[PDB]
DNA sequence: CGGGAAAATCTCTAGCA
DNA sequence: ACTGCTAGAGATTTTCCCG
DNA sequence: CGGGAAAATCTCTAGCA
DNA sequence: ACTGCTAGAGATTTTCCCG
């Protein structure tokens, strides 16, 4: 359970708030569901839309992690 | 209760007033003369 | 000032002043003055200056046709990727809409797609093919091609590339396939340095495992937090906060202000 | 990497990859896969990301025509304030527009029109007008309305005043004629919360007062600066700071550097 | 506290509020106060309008009586249609807020009233000078030009441009130009004075002082026809 | 002489940089050219070309100065 | 910290470097250095093309022989022309690096061969029973569509993501996904590894190890075959 | 010495390289095959 | 800690009918 | 009840690399 | 000094063929 | 060697007004 809550910490959200156009970096994904992605971007969590993110494990994890 | 003039379809010129039946994040459901049209927030403004 | 409101009414009847010039010449507030503007429907002339925001789902696409050398391409993008998908139609039809849409959910997971309101897109068809494959279908707003914003400027992308690669094939079909190749896997840059279809292997992996690892998690960690109230779905336990989901609500919550129980 | 450069030269010379794509897959550094993509000529695509800078000089116009209701309406800006002048002319020609242009430079004071390259404003009719009253012109780049952005951005609001006077008249030089009253006088807001009148008659009479007082200052402050050298004009004198011109060049030096002789 | 000073110069000297906001570094609400408390003390909107006739041809000739800066257009007919154009041309133009004619029937039309209505220009039922100048230029630049209209526009140059006098020296554009600030100045200290005098100041607690000034950290009243300067805090500004 | 210095440095320049396209604002004027404009804005010395600079005296003047 | 107990385990049971990178919070590089010094242990891309016949028409056939993923087309007729059309799509749509066919007269072609040169996919001279589903999801959705080419993209739409199977259970869709995310992973990884295969490291002064990490206080080096991690400001990396 | 390939008029094609005479703030005066064009900056791009 | 240098990020534009 | 975006070109900030 | 409130400023968009 | 801008609509910051 708690080793599945850190593999599900690993991948990375790319996401957007309603006024603002450019997409904010890679948030720590903490929660997903059909309709909203709870993440953790510069230590405040935050929920955002499932239609407002894009979640990727970035591939060039081989370097860091 | 809400006014809302509008820019509609290869028109320049602006209608309204219509009522806000729904304001959404990036457009506007809206009735104007027992028509309900879906407008861009670009394309409209509301006046309370 | 209340004649100026008088005053300036009756010149804003001629002259349609804005609210700066009615503030100044009959010394009236700027709400006052504001509200002569306001209430002018001659006046009301411009938009909110501001921009949507395109439905980034790893399920929905987008669909455009676009024409280039006197033939119709039909253009498809993943929106949460980029990946692009296009073909050379004979004819601008539904029919051939219908197949080309029917073969793109046959190839990805197609969800959602996102169209304008072209005749093509908007046929008995296209409607029937998406009804088999179980797309659900979104128009955007009539005349507003800026819903359709990624897949417009992915036009734009794709026709650069053609324009590169156009003298290295004898046809259009050829070197339209040429540059979804090119955009798909030999154009890097993005959220991740991707390519394109390295993006939409990510994101459809990505999808794929998230969706298995918190299937695994919820029926595990099945716990009741009472805040502040009431018993909610615990999401997630940090040392900071709490994330519950109370009345289809997802809710951030200080650690000082809940406990958990079960 | 050298090998990979050979390798990336071939791969770019049939699918033009990006830099990223070929840093990442030949692993060569940033500079490298640059100088392989800005050696290719098929992929300088892109111009710069700026805008220029119009001449925002007080003796400046812009001068463009407009057409509204199959009427052709040549209009004017002051660039520094925003004060227009429009007409409806019965054609397009350059005979037309000479006298529309001498009007003009005898009203107020014209130096310089800066105009596209539309026939009317290219002729030797229109070059006679202002050989005349001494006008200098300025043509923008061909195709390229941008340079005019003023004038153009004011055709935008001329047409914009007429539409909510469009009724008030009967024709249509009536209402332009209005809508230019309506902007020079009853739209205020910009640099001073102005109207366009007062703006115009703030900047020249500004102008006027200046040179009048710096030709009153230059005549009574004649010193000469040695600052780090040789003699300069002294400009301005100030307490933490010295302004000097030599070698026509205006140049800011610090108190500590210089001394004012004379 | 240059205010006593200006009061002193102003009871010597009788000067105006523009020297006395100038020579003492003074608001001008002040030195206006100034100037206006003296019982010893106690136009560039006026343009003249009139049609000449040369060729053949009839000019509508618009004078500002306070520079002599003109205007003139030649027009296809001497009728209210024309008239009434020239002058929201000219109402466009330039701040116009009176015209003087001379009971011509195309003066007195209805479209030319109506054309006033709308710009808001007094009509009233030095021009015949401005006339026979203007003429003599037209004659004098009749030569260079192929159409009257072009030479009416020339010599309406040459007269607002070219042509200096006065006790300045100016041309008559220039004067137009610093006239017309002037004005402007004007009407926008008479919206700084309308918009505090409506203001009762209480100080110091004495009586209902009126309000001259309101800066950063003092105010500047009026009580028993006598100028003092109060700070902020001991101050209260009621608007009544 | 520093009379006219003083009434000089009375008027305010609107002025832009090169790659700025908005305008800065109300700076002092201390010397103007028939090509650059000598101006004390945010305390700091500037020189602007005569193109890159609207010169007013702005005369709201009558409450301030 | 974590190399010794990904070593131990590795001698123990020669466990893969996504096990060690994963058990024990390791680099990739780490643990994949780990499993190839190991003397004990010292496919994605290729795709199957084939072409059926049903009613006449001819249908071009890929298999992802690594997932089953298929993607067929009815084509207008056997040619290289088709072939060299269909195999840019394919390779255009998926990474695809080499395809075996049959010796046929379309697929030996030299248009076939341009279009694999292109896009750099290598040409070699499952894929039947693969046709034989096909076929079978073809004539079960027969009555549904009008015409055969509608019916093989919905029984491509079937196979791929309605047909489920294996050891976990899985589509074909889901499978190409995963094995192409692990590719791009093997990919990254390898891209990695040539990085710093260039690199040596003096270190503590003893010999030219090799570097394996390099990370924000420390680097992570192999010297004389085995690993250690050094602190940064002990260590010399120079590019040789 | 500098390659400037542009976009000149009424055409999507960019042609260059051409040698860079003058590069103003704004625009710039380049020189392709004997023929001195004046180009905007957003239609140019200058390459040492 | 301190300069260069290189990578990363921010800003901004055309074209998409 | 739905919605601008994308990639490249410079400019500026930020991190790294050794002393 | 401290909250509201109002003014000022910043951001951003259409339309200009 | 020449050049996007302008005004309005919201949003956010900043200054004022009295305690
Ligand atoms: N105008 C179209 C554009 C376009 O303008 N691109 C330029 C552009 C500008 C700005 C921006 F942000 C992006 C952008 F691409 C376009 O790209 N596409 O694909 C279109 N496809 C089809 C139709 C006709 C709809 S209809 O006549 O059939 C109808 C409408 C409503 C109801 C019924 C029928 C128009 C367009
Ligand atoms: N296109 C013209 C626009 C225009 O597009 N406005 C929309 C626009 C878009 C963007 C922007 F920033 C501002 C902007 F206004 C325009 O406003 N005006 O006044 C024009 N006047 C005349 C000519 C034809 C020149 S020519 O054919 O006679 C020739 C050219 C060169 C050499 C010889 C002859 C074109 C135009
Ligand atoms: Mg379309
Ligand atoms: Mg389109
Ligand atoms: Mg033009
Ligand atoms: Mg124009
Ligand atoms: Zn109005
Ligand atoms: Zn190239
Ligand atoms: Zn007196
Ligand atoms: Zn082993």
């Amino acid at each position: 359970l708690q080793k599945q809550i850190t593999k599900i910490q690993n991948f990375r959200v790319y996401y957007r708030d309603s006024r603002d156009p450019v997409w904010k970096g890679p948030a720590k994904l903490l929660w997903k569901g059909e309709g909203a992605v709870v993440i953790q971007d510069n230590s405040d969590i935050k929920v955002v839309p499932r239609r407002k993110a894009k979640i990727i494990r970035d591939y060039g994890k081989q370097m860091a992690g | 209760n809400f006014r809302v003039y509008y820019r509609d379809s290869r028109d320049p010129v602006w209608k309204g007033p219509a009522k806000l039946l729904w304001k959404g994040e990036g457009a506007v459901v809206i009735q104007d003369n027992s028509d309900i049209k879906v407008v861009p927030r670009r394309k409209a403004k509301i006046i309370r | 000032f209340l004649d100026g409101i008088d005053k300036a009414q009756e010149e804003h009847e001629k002259y349609h002043s804005n609210w700066r010039a009615m503030a100044s010449d009959f010394n009236l507030p700027p709400v006052v003055a504001k509200e002569i503007v306001a209430s002018c429907d001659k006046c009301q002339l411009k938009g909110e200056a501001m921009h949507g925001q395109v439905d980034c789902s790893p399920g929905i696409w987008q669909l455009d046709c676009t024409h280039l050398e006197g033939k119709v391409i039909l253009v498809a993008v993943h929106v949460a990727s980029g990946y692009i998908e296009a073909e050379v139609i004979p004819a601008e039809t539904g029919q051939e809409t219908a197949y080309f849409l029917l073969k793109l959910a046959g190839r990805w997971p197609v969800k959602t797609v996102h169209t304008d309101n072209g005749s093509n897109f908007t046929s008995t068809t296209v409607k029937a093919a998406c009804w088999w494959a179980g797309i659900k279908q979104e128009f955007g707003i009539p005349y507003n091609p800026q819903s359709q914003g990624v897949i417009e400027s992915m036009n734009k992308e794709l026709k650069k590339i053609i324009g590169q690669v156009r003298d290295q094939a004898e046809h259009l079909k050829t070197a339209v396939q040429m540059a979804v190749f090119i955009h798909n896997f030999k154009r890097k840059g993005g959220i991740g340095g991707y390519s394109a279809g390295e993006r939409i292997v990510d994101i459809i992996a990505t999808d794929i495992q998230t969706k298995e690892l918190q299937k695994q998690i919820t029926k595990i960690q099945n716990f009741r937090v009472y805040y502040r109230k009431g018993p909610a779905k615990l999401l997630w336990k940090g040392e900071g906060a709490v994330v519950i989901q109370d009345n289809s609500d997802i809710k951030v919550v200080p650690r000082r202000k809940a406990k958990i129980i079960r």
